[PDB]
């Protein structure tokens, strides 16, 4: 498409002289001297705009994927962001939330597009420095990409997205996002990272106050929570959950947070995603620690787990399984038939 | 977590 060329072309040649100045621009002069480019005397927005609205159609896409556009929107968004940092002027906040969601739109369901982008590693370090913007409408835009970024990664880019921080950066995120809309792509992201490696795992972990954060969005019993967000932080938990089993500071958090409570009314839930998340949490927690035994044993798991064996979904079917094996395995005294006499 | 288009 000859407009779609025509604007692509605007985008590129506007970034070109961005990175002309930024090569010429010297320290210590007048601001008058050598002006720094602004988008709006060059018509950004509304071209970014409109790529932006052809982005969802799957026939533009590919029209722009044969027109290098990916590349050169993400160009686009990296340069305002290392021209203006973190400002909260709305022309540099609309062309970047406009940008971000053409890259959502070209990296949806598409291998190729999602690799290249991990690979402009400038742009992802951009993106990522945007999770500090005080617009929580641009923190849901930049997660957005890096949740569709995250899923099916290949293992360049999973190398990629743990380089440029995204896992820290996303849970120091989420502690403060009061948006509900903005949490959602915030934790979804986090659950594809969080299935990436061990490393993010623990990363995850590490965050001041992240794992009580993480069993706070299980709760039924919230004025804030919604059923996304407890799928969203159950699925976060579950894949974390491999790492945290093998640590008793960990463990502690969980407890004292009352997590294997919770998880225990997870398993009764109408939501195939819930009871899915918690049957795996369950199956890891439920291993090597006496004293969660016993407090699952006392709560009634066994009887729990038992009910959900037959499922035709292989997480709930094997978790629950290996949950009631692992229980069965290790019966508490005060259960024996010797001790109950 | 899945993905997602834009919105």
């Amino acid at each position: 498409h000859h407009h779609m060329l025509h604007l692509l072309e605007q985008i590129r040649a506007y970034c070109e002289t961005c990175w002309e100045w930024q090569e010429a621009h010297e320290p210590g002069m007048d601001q008058d001297k050598n002006p720094m480019p602004a988008p709006v005397e060059h018509q950004i927005c509304p071209a970014v705009c409109v790529l932006m609205k052809l982005s969802f159609d799957e026939e533009h896409r590919h029209a722009m994927n044969e027109l290098g556009g990916l590349q050169a929107i993400a160009e686009l968004l990296q340069v305002d962001c290392e021209m203006y940092g973190l400002t909260n002027d709305h022309y540099s906040i609309t062309l970047r939330r406009y940008a971000g969601m053409a890259l959502t739109n070209l990296t949806f369901g598409d291998v190729a597009n999602k690799a290249t982008l991990c690979s402009m590693k400038g742009c992802m370090r951009a993106l990522v420095a945007q999770l500090k913007s005080e617009s929580e409408d641009l923190q849901q835009v930049i997660a957005s990409v890096l949740r569709n970024l995250s899923w099916r990664a290949d293992v360049n880019s999973k190398k990629t997205l743990r380089e440029v921080g995204s896992v820290k950066a996303l849970m120091e995120c989420a502690l403060e996002v009061k948006k509900e809309s903005t949490l959602k792509s915030v934790l979804s992201a986090l659950w594809n990272l969080s299935a990436h490696c061990t490393e993010n795992k623990a990363d995850i972990c590490a965050v001041d106050g992240a794992l009580a954060f993480l069993v706070g969005t299980l709760t039924y019993r919230s004025q804030t929570n919604t059923l996304a967000i407890i799928e969203s932080g159950g699925g976060i938990l579950r894949n974390v959950s491999s790492l945290i089993a093998t640590n008793e500071d960990h463990r502690q958090i969980l407890r004292e947070n009352n997590c294997l409570q919770t998880l225990l009314q997870h398993l009764k839930s109408h939501s195939l995603t819930i009871v899915s998340n918690a049957c795996g949490t369950l199956w890891n927690l439920s291993a090597r620690n006496p004293k969660d035994q016993e407090a699952l044993w006392d709560m009634g798991a066994v009887s729990m787990l038992k009910n959900l064996i037959h499922s035709k979904h292989k997480m709930i079917a094997m978790g629950s399984a290996a949950a009631l094996r692992n229980l069965m395995a290790n019966r508490p005294a005060k259960y024996k038939d010797a001790n109950i006499m | 977590g899945g993905e997602a288009l834009a919105w």
